[PDB]
């Protein structure tokens, strides 16, 4: 949700003085440091 | 459990240690080094520091 | 012997100087080429009469801050196009097609540094690149995918700076800074299985990547030869040069002076030592020096910035009638040497960016 | 090659596109969704049932998609999502479980070049394939599962057109009824409901010739079941009657644009309103009575368009999307109302909004019943978008 906040200077200036799911990164072969493909990504 | 000691497979009867050492899935859950029911892995560079694990299934 | 300095060229950025490699991989009548890398740019210069040398088309690594340390000569038969390999500290291969001005096959995979390449005298698709790790990796560029792999659970415990192909490529000598003498047979009926295979793949044949191999068996293993530093051994045919920084160098074949090397079996630890072409005033690792086409001739130079030369003929280490050519400018330190694809042209290259050729004066 | 070093660039430029959009996008969406697909679908839409579970804001909605694979076998499926109802509730708004999954796996053949559920039934649906014959299924008398043999089921397919092609359009009155464009320059109909056990495929049971290109767009009137138009590559289109003696002699007809154009929408409110868009960066509409005036061109996009729909429950907007990875939203209320010099700089009042949030193009983009301010699209890159505007742009 969006806060939506309304403009305010006077915090603003005094202040101033993520939900992912999955497997996101690409991961390698550990025999051999290699990057793996997901085609094989289940076998390995 | 309570002790360091592993079920032995010749000890636990009741737990399954001893049947079936060719099957994967007992009863027992202290009872898996003996079978290394090993979980998959995954290796990539760590957020941390250079290399990590990552685990492949919750 | 019979040799003087004739001209003599310095890069202006100062850096650090490494490998140099003069393009053998030509044909007759060809301009004489040759190439040498720096800390981080690389340039390539072609010999000519009078003295003159003219600087062909250099480039420089202005996105990876590493300093360069192994090149070598490459051709493809396709295109009949020749190139050269690259390596550094960031152990990341490039190989640029001077007819393509480019890189554009990218290997990675070694773990920290590399510190030696060199192609298979016979086949040009095969690179061995000594590694920082300890690895011994092997890769069919040809077809991209990687060759079998070799040191692992057995191999040097310390990093290898210095390997060597034999003269047909069939077994392949190993030392590090532990002083190890580990070499393999090409010719294992296992590998050119593989080598064939290694030709043989598609990556849309299957989801299961190319299986490389591994070895940890060397057919010999050794560490009596120095108590320090090795740096530099070379396959003089059946024998085996050997450098280190003890300021001698010693030739030796294994086992007794009888025993065939090809019959020699890994639990063999007999050793034969016949060189004693020592040197001096060269007390630090990580020089290199040069060869003659012809395998006649050999040129070291000096961290003093002098030379050390004797021939391959039957001049043998039993008097070692030296040849210490010397050319006063040039002190400061006496990193690699380059010979011609004959022994007409020596390009030595001192550590302070500047480079000192010594033409034969036959 | 200069191209090909340009074409590296804007490998840089596109990303940085996407991380700039990203980091305005929170302010700027009241919802932001990305899922990625192992293959590439061509189409999607979403299932017209809903359900919402009590006491939980992420309603149940089912969207079903086809597959594009490089040489393994593709397969038709119909995936489930979960959409916060209520934002007031803050795992961000739900549980971490995750809210999106796939449950419906059939066997295809080729990729799905456009598919569709009949109205009166969306559990049979109808798929174009590369194949002639035009596919037809029901997921409820197929297993849910992917069946491994490879063997597909295309009970009650539909025959009549020579080659593939695209363009489908159930008639939104009659049941059973359908028109279908190919590169035949034919269009060919059928009707399911009186299909019999002939042997699961259907020829069809009128062909039309009135295009002399290949015909790509053929749709029923949303409110005639007799009235029906199809739009070809040869820039012209031409409105039909059923039964109207002769297939190749349109009742009405119009040249639309200077470029090909491949995309027809009438309004499902106004009768009379007809939106057209083109190959040519040019969007536009027309009226049942009036085709020889335009009655007016949008010409926002920066490359052809091909998918042009009109939003549920809003009669004044329409939306376009194409091969320039941006979608353009359009006020017909605004249509040449006065603007600050601030707005005009920023482009015309009739032009709702603009999202270019894919670094892929987007083949389609769909929304749903009882959700009139979300959008699905599906890009090349295998990414599900799906995203709700700011309500103050709307009030
Ligand atoms: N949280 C941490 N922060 C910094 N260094 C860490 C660390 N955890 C482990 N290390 C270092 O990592 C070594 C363990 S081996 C693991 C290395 C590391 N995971 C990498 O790939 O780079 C230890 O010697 C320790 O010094």
């Amino acid at each position: 949700r969006p806060k939506r906040t309304k403009a305010s200077m006077s915090e603003f200036l005094e202040s101033e003085d993520t939900y992912s799911s999955g497997h996101n990164r690409l991961y390698f072969h550990s025999d051999t440091c290699l990057p793996l493909r997901p085609q094989e990504m289940e076998v390995d | 459990y309570l002790a360091v000691r592993e079920c032995d497979p010749d000890l636990c009867l009741t737990c399954g240690a001893a049947d079936h050492w060719d099957s994967k899935n007992v009863s027992c859950k202290n009872c898996s080094i003996q079978r290394g029911s090993k979980k998959h892995l995954l290796l990539a560079p760590s957020d941390v520091a250079g290399w990590g694990i990552f685990i492949k299934d919750p | 012997y019979s040799f003087k300095c004739v001209n003599s060229l310095k890069e202006d950025h100062n850096q650090p100087l490494f490998g140099v490699q003069f393009n053998w991989h030509s044909k007759e009548g060809d301009p004489l080429v040759f190439a040498t890398v720096g800390s981080n740019r690389v340039t390539l210069y072609e010999c000519h009469s009078q003295g003159e040398i003219r600087l062909l088309q250099s480039y420089v690594d202005a996105d990876a801050d590493e300093n360069f340390y192994t090149c070598a000569w490459t051709y493809d038969s396709n295109t009949s196009h020749p190139l050269l390999a690259v390596a550094g500290s960031r152990g990341i291969i490039r190989i640029i097609n001077p007819i393509t001005m480019q890189c554009i096959k990218h290997y990675v995979g070694h773990g920290n540094a590399i510190n030696e390449l060199k192609f298979h005298p016979r086949d040009p698709n095969l690179l061995l690149s000594v590694s920082k790790d300890h690895a011994l990796r092997l890769w069919n560029i040809q077809t991209d995918t990687l060759v079998a792999i070799f040191g692992g659970v057995e191999g040097h415990r310390d990093e290898v700076l210095s390997a060597d192909y034999d003269l047909l490529g069939e077994k392949i000598m190993s030392c590090g800074m532990d002083h190890s003498l580990k070499l393999w047979r090409i010719n294992s009926k296992r590998m050119m299985n593989a080598i064939k295979e290694s030709y043989d793949y598609n990556p849309n044949k299957t989801n299961r990547p190319f299986i490389s191999q591994k070895i940890h068996f060397p057919d010999f293993s050794t560490r009596d030869i120095h108590r320090n530093y090795v740096d530099c051994v070379r396959w003089l045919g059946d024998l085996i040069l050997s450098k280190s920084c003890e300021n001698a160098i010693v030739c030796w074949k294994p086992g007794k002076m009888e025993d065939d090397i090809d019959k020699i079996k890994p639990s063999e630890s007999n050793v034969t030592i016949l060189g004693r072409f020592d040197y001096s005033q060269c007390d630090i690792w990580y020089m290199r020096f040069s060869m003659d086409f012809w395998q006649k001739m050999l040129a070291l130079g000096n961290q003093v910035g002098k030379l050390y030369v004797w021939d391959l003929e039957v001049e043998d280490p039993h008097k070692a009638k030296c040849t210490t050519l010397t050319h006063h400018k040039c002190g400061a330190a006496i990193r690699q040497t380059s010979f011609s694809r004959d022994s007409s042209i020596l390009i030595a290259v001192c550590d302070d960016a500047s480079i000192w050729r010594w033409d034969r004066l036959r | 090659k200069e191209a090909a070093f340009d074409d590296a660039v804007e490998e840089r430029v596109i990303n940085e596109e996407y991380k700039i959009w990203k980091k305005n996008t929170p302010f700027l969406y009241d919802l932001v969704m990305t899922h990625a697909l192992e293959w590439p679908s061509l189409t999607a839409q979403w299932l017209p049932d809903v359900t919402r579970p009590e006491g939980k804001d992420f309603s149940i909605h089912r969207l079903v998609l086809g597959t594009h694979t490089s040489d393994e076998q593709n397969h038709l499926v119909i995936a489930s999502v979960q959409l916060p109802n209520d934002d007031a509730q803050f795992g961000g708004f739900g549980s971490v479980s995750g809210k999106i999954e796939i449950e419906i796996k059939i066997n295809h053949e080729g990729e799905v070049n456009r598919a569709r559920y009949m109205p009166q039934n969306p559990c049979i649906i109808a798929t174009k394939t590369p194949s002639s014959d035009v596919l037809v299924f029901d997921y409820t008398k197929h297993p849910s599962k992917p069946d491994p043999s490879g063997e597909c089921n295309p009970d009650l397919r539909l025959r009549g057109h020579q080659k593939e092609g695209y363009g489908l359009s159930w008639n939104p009155n009659l049941s059973g009824h359908l028109l279908s464009a190919s590169d035949d320059h034919t269009i060919c109909l059928w009707d399911i409901s009186a299909v019999p056990k002939e042997g699961k495929v259907v020829d069809a049971k009128t062909i039309f010739t009135g295009h002399t290109a290949v015909v790509e767009d053929v749709s029923w009137h949303l409110l005639h079941e007799s009235l029906f138009g199809s739009v070809a590559d040869d820039q012209k289109l031409m409105i039909w009657d059923t039964r109207s003696n002769n297939t190749s002699k349109p009742s009405h007809s119009v040249d639309a644009h200077t470029a090909e154009v491949n995309c027809l929408s009438f309004n499902p409110y106004s009768e009379f309103i007809l939106a057209t868009g083109s190959a040519d960066k040019t969007v536009a509409l027309w009226d049942l009575r009036n085709l020889k005036l335009k009655l007016h061109s949008f010409e926002s996009h920066k490359d052809e368009i091909f998918q042009v729909q009109w939003s549920p429950h809003n009669e004044t907007i329409l939306a376009s999307s194409g091969t320039d990875r941006r979608l353009n939203v359009w006020d017909l209320s605004k249509i040449g109302e006065e603007q600050s010099p601030e707005d005009a700089e920023d482009g015309p009042p009739e032009l709702l909004f603009i999202h270019g949030g894919h670094t892929a193009k987007i083949s389609d983009f769909s929304w749903n019943p009882n959700e009139p301010w979300v959008i699905c699209s599906v890009s090349e890159d295998n990414i599900m978008q799906v995203w709700q505007m700011a309500e103050n742009i709307y009030n």
